[PDB]
């Protein structure tokens, strides 16, 4: 969630990600852990089996042989991470996952109950208006010549800046609110 | 919001096709209008008929759960497709397999709940036996009328 | 694969903002003023 | 493979032939898409984190999509022989077979109240 | 309750008959309810009964004279027209109330009776059928436009139906 | 009746002399206390319809169609007082002058004795409707909105004219109570079907039959808040209310006349349930959902039974409440975001808690919750209709599942989900969004506690 | 009798209290969960004593508390009928509802709108005895409509969840679906006899009542969740675990049940109606017994094996066995209630893990929540005189000894035993099994406010059953003479099945692989009913509400035919006319036309 796709994938992430996902599915199969292990230990063998292939074309082949064998073998009902998507709880916090821009809203004898957190806050507000016309200049001037571009943001070159674009990045909801 | 941005009508040459594309935030490939069958489409892409279940689950999309970055083009569809519809999202076992063990599985239940209907499951024993005429007074009968006499023995 | 040296400098400078941020976020003693 | 796709269910990606491509053509015509995107992307997010800013942010996505469905169908409509009797029928027809139903049902039920076949045990409120 | 419009057969319940050393739970309560809820309770409506014994006042059941039907009204004489026709409004209502009634004699008997209801309810069965088939022939397939016209005019047909029935 | 016209007209003069300061107060004040003096029409203590003058009468009927115009124009003040927040004194006090007039003309028709005192104040209406439809509204096609409601009116109205002079002519007069005391039956002509359908066609047409129903999509959605409110709230049931004046005269005619309409209504019920599920504009969603409504009451209307038409009457109070208070919601959200689509803004019930709970009451009262007011008056229908022909109840299960489908979809798709957080302008509900929606909502608890009060002539 | 139905208000009143507490500004300075479930608690003491005068003097009331409207000699009154279903019923519902509100502190004691939560599970509860003490049609309808209500609100409580607020709306679907049936009985039932209190309905007997019967049939299938109807309740687990809990399985969905047990007497004498209902119960116990095996939820599990016990009790209808079904209702709502809080106190206590994949070992670990798990798996499969012993094997006995269709017979034997084999599913792979859950153990159960509601409901499912089973008056003669096999045939099933069970799943440990199976995929996936029905029916209406209605008819043809005609026509014709040359020459040649004209007129009219 914290880096953005590439244009492709190289027979090396296919091939990774092929991997773990059968490596899962083979959990799920295999409920005990020794039986798991027991099978496991096969998988990767079988995986390194071709580990050094240098005709790409066989490769490839390969990969969709053992892709298609994926398909049929899937376990139906797989095991998902309870916060993992499609998994019971995927987003079971986001009611409460209300953002920062509420609290410019609050009443004033509301903003009293809490006085220092606002003044933090106040500081914090400060800061972002003192950093955004020097980052979006930084984006600007970084900009690629050509015409080829890819989601990945700068990082702070200069002293004493923020990164590029980091309002969002930073102050988003805590996991758990 | 200006004709230039707006959608128009069927692009009709290539140029237009271009201009279409480059309004779209399309590529000017990938860029395909509807048939002309003449029922409204006109210009709009023609989008790949998956549901938003299909996008990556992962990616911090501008608009979260519709799971569509911010311009992207909308399919004309996406009502339909969003994550609380349709969801046309692969499936472990292939839809004519499925279709074909459903029904399966339904006729064979209708025909054997058939079989058991003509050939019912009893045990061996004679019809409970009532007094009094089958109870006629107290199961709804006028005292004036009196009903054939059922008899019962031992 | 791995990170960027790009990359890590930026994710290393926004983990440092994050975590202020997150500190910032804590409630000092005196913090739920209560009105009479 | 052994997977047959169907429309509401659709061929995997994985096991989708295109997936495995590797053509120069297909991949600067991904890398394109991918340049694309991130234009759109960097677009929204100087809006999103403008600290300056006091309002939502226009969807031309969306503003686009309305107008496409709601005021561009007529001035894009053209009458066709397939329009026309689709058109016809599914107005229509629907209409004249609920005619028929409700015609049958009630001229039968008038043909037994008229005899006095039906009992109205107690039909009080009708 | 005038137990004529409201019939309500006598109680008839039988004696304590206890054949257990343990002691029933529900005399203690009912005694316990008694004394605690009953009583004040009680001297509160006392007390509201004596202070409406003070400052009594009456009210009386309005009395309608009756007027020329509707058969009486030559057509088109709007004047005594309406007035007929108020008199059929006033009689239907009426006439509604009284199904109500015996609708509520025959939902308390169904109660009452329990699973005796298919033969001990057979009396209040026998008189809402009776009067249901009158409410029948006397307003029914009139229009929502109901009016002492059309009740008059579906009468004379079914006069008029067994008329010929008798002939034939 | 004059006791509570002659205070309607005279909230014109208070508006135009009041001080710009105080006028929105002044108004609002006195059109509540004009609404509790319109309460003095439920003291009908006895059968005998009120007649107050050789002009001015009321019924069961008329009533509380009168209770609700005047209860509507408080509120439809408070949800103009904020779009006009920044309009020239004068143009403020021209919006109220229209709006006061609509509630003069309305109250008037619903109290006239004579049907060419009510088609004069009948089609009266247009002009003020047509003003707020197409000056104060936002988007350009407002203009052709007014165009499409003006003259689909009119063409139904004039054959309406020339109905009424052939049945002056033939009669003798046009006094509600003398046709109903003197009527007789009509004959099965060709000329008296065709009168039929020019009595009854303006009436279908402002209860938009599915065919003639393409004026309330874009009127609603060219329309600003008040114009939204009192036009579905009151201007639709002028159709229902003709009718059931009317159709005393127009019989036994009815028997086979009514079948064509009563299809379209019960297929186009249908129709348009289903186009509610597949709409990207709440405002056009909401009022295809009063075309799917007004398709049931006119089904009812047109068979004419004790329980349809008493189901009819309530059912049209019912909506009038329900839409009004759905189109107050949309437009709160609309004056945030500025935008009518219902899948831009989601999620809002994690800023609007409240409004979401008033969000959640409307799409119930939708829905017909029982013993909502609003079911009831559904399920009598329903009983009617099955009575008719016991094969309609398919068609009535079909628009109940869709009804709440829709029903829900709009809640789901707009209060729950994930807060569209781009989205700074979102201010906290104003005091006077959320009063106006406890105003529309009590009347409706009051009245689900208290039906017999809209009950029609019938029961 | 006063004290009876004093008692019988004050039920209500106490239930309300809560509510209207809630909307005030004392729910911020009160513990409004404790207020809540000692309110609950006060509740169900007071109904215990309706319950012994019935159980003493066996008198049913009709207690008429407000008049609503008439109608036309139609009185609508807000009637209560209190008799042997509706007390008992109230009284298990307010014991299983005081436990599971005292749990619902503990499990949702970090939540925050914790007082919304208990104010809707009040209100479900008020609800739900609003359908039970209901004598109007009328009224039973506003406790079925309501409880919908409540249950779509619950059920995605995390309005985050996508998924959440899918589950709801799929409830509201198939909840509708069913109403419509509702309706239906209700107009029939409207204009046949003129009355919705069942007094007078009773009197319906002697006609026919198929049309309305089936009404309540299909009503009964959607909300109590039988076969046609199905995929809601296992569904509906995206909510809260004391939602599920409570709702979905102890009170809710024996809604079908209830109403087709006031509804005995007119279906006593519709066989049609009675072997629909037998097929059908057969059909979806069979069913859901099947798609509860091979499922690794522990949630779903349970509600799979829930809607399988509904199944059973259609069953027991589908017999005139009336009284013997909601036996079952109440008797399993304990034993159902507890195993869902045990399996809420393993999700909590481990990392809101709900696989049975990733929890072993809990037997050892948490004594408490496994011992009463297995109290209440051996209740549900009925062991010797436990709870459901006092139901289900009486069930059993009629159904293998009454004229029966031979196949829901034969399918009915086989769930029961197959509901052994997945009761020890859960008992092996989450209390026998070594540990798989994630290392860093933090497991607390110590907490009274869960000890103490599990212990009162293990209590239940203890000896309630013998309790209610030896004090119910007579009502239905049992079959008590059969051969030997036919008596013991459901133990026999059951333990026969247990042992299968154990030897399949020790056949895992087995070091080979478990290979993807045509069987398992059918039972996985739940019999395809999901993947199939819910992607082509919302589909094709969709496709078509927007594509035939929206834009082929309303958007182009009307337009086009009624409006945009008129306006083409009119501009036709005004640049018809309209368009003219402007010369005298011209104009004064159409003037001799028209006097040309005017004289033939005047010579052919004469
Ligand atoms: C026999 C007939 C029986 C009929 C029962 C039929 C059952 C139908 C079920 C419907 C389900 C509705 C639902 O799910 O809840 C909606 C709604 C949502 O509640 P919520 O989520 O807590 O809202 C909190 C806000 O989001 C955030 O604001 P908050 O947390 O600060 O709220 C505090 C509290 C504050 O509440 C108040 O201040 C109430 C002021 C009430 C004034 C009423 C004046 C009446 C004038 C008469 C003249 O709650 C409210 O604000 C609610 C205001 C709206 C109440 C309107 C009254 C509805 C009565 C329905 C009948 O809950 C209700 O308030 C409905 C009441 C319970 C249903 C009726 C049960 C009968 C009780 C009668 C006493
Ligand atoms: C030892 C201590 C004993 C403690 C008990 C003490 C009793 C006592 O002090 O004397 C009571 C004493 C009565 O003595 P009484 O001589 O026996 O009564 C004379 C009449 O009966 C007086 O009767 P009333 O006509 O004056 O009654 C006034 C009325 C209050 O109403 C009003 O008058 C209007 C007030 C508006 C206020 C607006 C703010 O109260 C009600 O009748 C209740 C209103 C209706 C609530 C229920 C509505 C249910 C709707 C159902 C919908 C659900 C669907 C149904 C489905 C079933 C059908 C299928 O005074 C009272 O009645 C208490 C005051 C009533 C205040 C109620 C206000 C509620 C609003
Ligand atoms: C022998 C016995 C045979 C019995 C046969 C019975 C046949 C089934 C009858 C029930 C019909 C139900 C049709 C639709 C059911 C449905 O799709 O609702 C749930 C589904 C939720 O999606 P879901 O798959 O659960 O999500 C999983 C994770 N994403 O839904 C969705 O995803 C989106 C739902 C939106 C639907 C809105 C459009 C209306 C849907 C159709 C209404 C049909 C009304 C007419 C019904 C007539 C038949 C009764
Ligand atoms: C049964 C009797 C009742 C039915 C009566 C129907 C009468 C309705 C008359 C509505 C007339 C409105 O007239 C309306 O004029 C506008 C002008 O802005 C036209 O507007 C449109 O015209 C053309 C399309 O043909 C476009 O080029 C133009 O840009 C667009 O605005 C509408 O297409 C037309 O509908
Ligand atoms: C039985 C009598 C009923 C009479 C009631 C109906 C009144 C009819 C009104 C007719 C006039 C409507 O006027 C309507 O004007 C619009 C533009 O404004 C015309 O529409 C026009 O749009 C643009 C130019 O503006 C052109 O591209 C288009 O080709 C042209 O048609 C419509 O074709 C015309 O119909």
């Amino acid at each position: 969630a914290f880096c953005a796709p590439p244009a492709y994938l190289t027979h090396q992430q296919k091939v990774l990600r092929l991997y773990k996902r059968a490596l899962r599915h083979l959990e799920s199969w295999c409920i005990h852990r020794d039986k798991y292990r027991y099978f496991a230990c096969l998988m990767r063998a079988r995986f390194e089996e071709h580990k050094n292939e240098k005709d790409m074309m066989r490769a490839t082949q390969l990969l969709r042989e053992a892709e298609e064998e994926f398909w049929q073998n899937q376990h139906p009902q797989p095991y998902i991470f309870p916060d993992s998507p499609g998994g019971t709880s995927f987003e079971r916090y986001e009611c409460y996952k209300v953002p920062e821009w509420c609290l410019d809203y609050w009443h004033p004898s509301e903003k009293a109950m809490y006085p220092d957190y606002f003044s933090k806050r106040e500081q914090w507000k400060k800061l972002r208006m003192e950093s955004w016309d020097r980052e979006v200049k930084q984006l600007q001037e970084e900009t690629s010549p050509d015409g080829i571009m890819t989601e990945a943001l700068p990082p702070a070159r200069r002293e004493g800046d923020l990164p590029p674009l980091w309002w969002h990045i930073v102050t988003r909801p805590r996991e758990r609110p | 919001m200006t004709k230039d941005m707006l959608p128009g009508s069927y692009p009709r040459t290539p140029e237009e096709r271009a201009a279409a594309a480059k309004k779209y935030n399309m590529r000017v490939e990938d860029y395909e209008p509807y048939p002309d069958d003449g029922m409204g489409y006109g210009d709009y892409p023609m989008l790949p008929n998956r549901s938003q279940h299909e996008r990556d689950p992962w990616y911090q999309w501008d608009h979260s759960e519709l799971r569509m970055n911010w311009g992207e083009p909308i399919h004309w569809d996406l009502d339909m497709y969003i994550r609380n519809r349709v969801d046309t999202s692969p499936t472990p076992v292939s839809w004519d397999v499925m279709c074909k063990h459903l029904f399966g599985f339904v006729a064979f239940m209708v025909f054997m709940f058939w079989v058991g209907h003509v050939f019912p499951s009893y045990q061996p024993v004679g019809p409970k036996q009532y007094p009094y005429n089958n109870l006629y007074l107290e199961r709804g009968g006028d005292p004036t009328k009196e009903p054939e006499p059922v008899v019962h023995y031992d | 694969s791995g990170y960027t040296p790009d990359e890590k400098l930026r994710l290393q400078q926004l983990r440092e903002l994050r975590r202020r941020w997150l500190k910032d976020q804590e409630l000092s003693p005196r913090e739920p003023v209560l009105p009479p | 493979s052994k997977y047959k796709p169907a429309p509401l269910a659709t061929l995997p990606s994985t096991l989708d032939p295109a997936e495995y491509d590797v053509s120069p053509e297909t991949r600067r015509a991904q890398v394109e898409r991918l340049s694309i995107r991130a234009r759109l992307k960097r677009e929204y997010l100087l809006q999103y984190n403008d600290p300056k800013r006091v309002s939502h942010i226009e969807d031309p996505a969306l503003i686009r999509w309305t107008y496409a469905r709601s005021a561009n169908i007529y001035p894009n409509f053209r009458p066709t022989p397939k329009n026309s009797l689709l058109g016809a029928v599914a107005g229509f027809g629907p209409l004249i077979f609920w005619y028929y139903v409700f015609k049958t049902d009630r001229d039968r039920k008038e043909r037994l109240i008229q005899e006095g076949k039906l009992d109205r045990k107690f039909n009080i409120s009708y | 309750w005038d137990k004529d419009v409201y019939p309500e057969p006598p109680s008839r319940t039988p004696a304590p008959s206890p054949q257990t050393s343990l002691p029933n739970p529900i005399t203690y309560l009912t005694k316990a309810y008694d004394l605690v809820v009953d009583w004040p309770v009680t001297l509160v409506r006392e007390f509201i009964e004596r202070q409406h014994a003070k400052n009594r006042t009456y009210y009386y059941h309005r009395q309608y004279r009756r007027v020329p039907d509707i058969t009486e009204c030559k057509e088109g004489d709007v004047l005594c027209i309406y007035e007929a026709e108020m008199q059929w409004r006033r009689d239907f209502k009426v006439d509604q109330e009284i199904m109500n009634i015996i609708q509520e004699r025959l939902k308390a008997c169904q109660q009452r009776e329990g699973e005796n209801y298919q033969q001990n309810c057979a009396k209040e069965l026998e008189q809402f059928t009776k009067v249901t088939k009158a409410y029948q022939d006397r307003y029914l397939d009139l229009g929502a436009y109901y009016s002492a016209r059309k009740c008059l005019a579906k009468q004379k047909q079914r006069m008029l139906e067994e008329r010929k029935a008798a002939r034939q | 009746m004059l006791k509570i016209i002659l205070p309607s007209l005279m909230l014109l003069p208070l508006t135009w002399l009041s001080s710009p300061k105080k006028t929105w107060t002044n108004v609002t004040s006195y059109s509540f206390l004009i609404s509790l003096t319109s309460l003095t029409l439920l003291w009908q203590t006895d059968e005998n319809y009120k007649n107050f003058s050789n002009m001015f009468s009321s019924d069961p009927l008329s009533t509380p169609l009168i209770i609700l115009t005047a209860w509507l124009l408080p509120l439809m003040l408070m949800a103009s007082q904020n779009h006009l927040k920044k309009d020239n004194n004068v143009l403020q006090k021209l919006y109220i002058s229209m709006l006061i007039s609509l509630q003069i003309l309305l109250i008037m028709t619903f109290s006239a004795t004579e049907l060419i005192m009510f088609y004069i104040l009948f089609e009266a209406t247009l002009i003020p409707t047509l003003i707020i439809i197409t000056r104060w509204g936002n988007q350009t096609e407002r203009l052709n909105a007014g165009i499409y409601f003006l003259f689909y009116t009119l063409i139904g109205s004039i054959p309406l004219l020339i109905a009424l002079i052939l049945i002056q002519n033939h009669v003798g007069t046009l006094n509600l109570m003398i046709l109903s005391f003197t009527t007789h039956t009509l004959d099965a002509s060709w000329s008296n079907n065709l009168l039929w359908l020019a009595c009854m066609m303006a009436f279908l047409i402002k209860m938009p039959l599915y065919g003639v129903h393409l004026w309330l999509p874009k009127a609603h959605v060219e329309a600003p808040i008040a114009g939204s409110m009192i036009l579905a709230a009151i201007l639709l049931k002028l159709g229902s209310y003709g009718m059931i004046r009317i159709s005393i005269i127009l019989d036994p005619l009815t028997k086979y006349m009514a079948y064509p309409f009563i299809l379209l209504s019960l297929w186009g019920m249908i129709m348009t349930s289903s186009i509610c599920l597949r709409q990207t504009d709440l405002k056009s969603l909401i009022a295809y959902s009063s075309v799917s409504h007004m398709a049931l009451v006119i089904a009812s209307i047109m068979i004419q039974t004790p329980w349809s038409f008493m189901g009819a009457t309530m059912l049209m109070i019912a909506h009038g409440l329900t839409s009004s208070l759905l189109f107050c919601l949309a437009n709160s959200n609309y004056e945030r975001i500025h935008s009518r689509t219902m899948i831009m803004a989601r999620g809002l019930q994690m800023v609007f808690p409240l409004m979401a709970t008033w969000w959640l009451m409307a799409s119930l009262a939708n829905l017909a919750l029982p013993p909502s007011i609003n079911l009831m008056g559904e399920l009598f229908i329903t009983m009617s209709l099955f009575s008719w022909s016991n094969f309609t109840i398919i068609l009535m299960g079909i628009n109940i599942i869709i009804t709440g489908m829709y029903s829900m979809y709009m809640i789901i798709t707009t209060q729950r989900g994930k807060l569209t957080n781009h989205m700074i302008n979102l201010q906290p509900s104003h005091t006077r969004e959320l009063t106006l929606m406890a105003l529309h909502m009590i009347p409706l608890i009051l009245l689900t506690t208290s039906p017999k009060l809209i009950t029609g002539l019938t029961m | 009798m006063n004290i009876f139905t004093t008692s019988i208000l004050l039920i209500f009143i106490l239930l309300l209290s809560p509510i209207l507490i809630s909307m005030s500004n004392l729910i911020k300075h009160i513990n409004f969960p404790l207020y809540t479930t000692t309110s609950i608690k006060f509740s169900f003491i007071i109904s215990l004593l309706p319950l012994l005068m019935f159980f003493h003097n066996n008198m049913e009331y009709m207690i008429t508390t407000w008049h609503w409207v008439t109608m036309n000699s139609m009185e609508l009154k807000m009637s209560f009928k209190t008799d042997f279903f509706s007390i008992l019923f109230t009284s298990v519902a307010l014991f299983v509802t005081w436990s599971i509100m005292q749990f619902s502190s503990w499990y949702m004691h970090s939540d925050p709108n914790i007082n919304r939560f208990i104010k809707y599970l009040t209100l479900f509860l008020i609800t739900m005895l609003i359908l039970t003490s209901a004598n109007n049609m009328f009224q039973l309808f506003i406790g079925w409509e309501g409880v919908g209500i409540m249950s779509f609100l619950l059920i995605g409580w995390w309005y985050g969840r996508t998924d959440a607020n899918t589950a709801a709306l799929q409830a509201i679907l198939y909840n509708r679906i069913g109403d419509i049936g509702f309706i239906l009985a209700m107009v029939w039932f409207s204009l046949n006899m003129n009355s919705w209190e069942l007094q007078q309905i009773m009197f319906s007997n002697n006609n026919d009542n198929l049309i309305p019967l089936m009404g309540l049939l299909i009503a009964a299938t959607g909300k109590s969740a039988q076969f046609g109807l199905h995929p809601w309740l296992p569904s509906a687990m995206e909510g809260p675990t004391p939602v599920s809990a409570l709702l979905h399985s102890s009170t809710m969905v024996v809604a079908g049940i209830f109403l087709l047990v006031r509804f005995h007497p007119l279906t006593t004498n519709n066989n049609f109606i009675l072997t629909t209902m037998l097929c059908l119960g057969a059909l979806t116990t069979l069913f859901t017994a099947i798609c509860a095996l091979t499922q690794n939820d522990i949630k779903k599990i349970i509600a799979f094996s829930t809607s399988s016990q509904l199944g059973l009790m259609m069953v027991t209808l589908g017999m005139n066995q009336p009284h013997l079904a909601f036996l079952h209702i109440c008797t399993h709502a304990f034993f159902k209630a507890m195993l869902f809080m045990c399996s809420g106190s393993i999700i909590h206590s481990l990392a809101d893990e709900q696989d049975i994949r990733k929890m072993g070992n809990i037997t050892k670990i948490m004594p408490f929540t496994s011992s009463c798990l297995v109290i209440g798996s051996l209740a549900l499969t009925g062991m010797p005189f436990l709870t459901g012993f006092y139901s289900k094997d009486l069930i059993i006995e009629a159904i293998n000894t009454c004229n029966t269709n031979a196949w829901a017979l034969l399918i009915t034997l086989i769930a029961t035993s197959m509901t052994a084999m997945y009761s020890m599913r859960i008992i092996y792979f989450v209390t026998m099994t070594k540990p798989r859950f994630p290392p860093l153990i933090s497991i607390n159960e110590n907490d009274p406010d869960l000890m103490n509601p599990i212990k009162r409901l293990a209590f239940g499912s203890i000896f309630a059953g013998f309790v209610i089973s030896y004090n119910i008056p007579p009502t239905s003669i049992p079959v008590l003479t059969m051969p030997w096999f036919l008596k013991t045939t459901a133990l026999i099933i059951s333990v026969l099945g247990f042992l299968i069970a154990l030897e399949l799943n020790n056949l895992t440990m087995k070091l080979s692989m478990n290979k993807a199976n045509p069987y398992s995929s059918f039972s996985t996936l739940l019999g395809f009913f999901p993947s199939i029905i819910h992607r082509i029916t919302p589909m094709k209406s969709l496709n078509l509400s927007l594509k035939t209605s929206l834009t082929l008819l309303d958007l182009i043809w009307l337009e086009k035919t009624i409006p945009k005609s008129t306006s083409t026509l009119h501009t036709n014709m005004t640049t018809l006319t309209t368009n003219q040359k402007g010369l005298i020459k011209l104009y004064f040649m159409s003037f001799l036309i028209n006097i040309i004209l005017i004289i033939i007129l005047y010579s052919i009219n004469l």
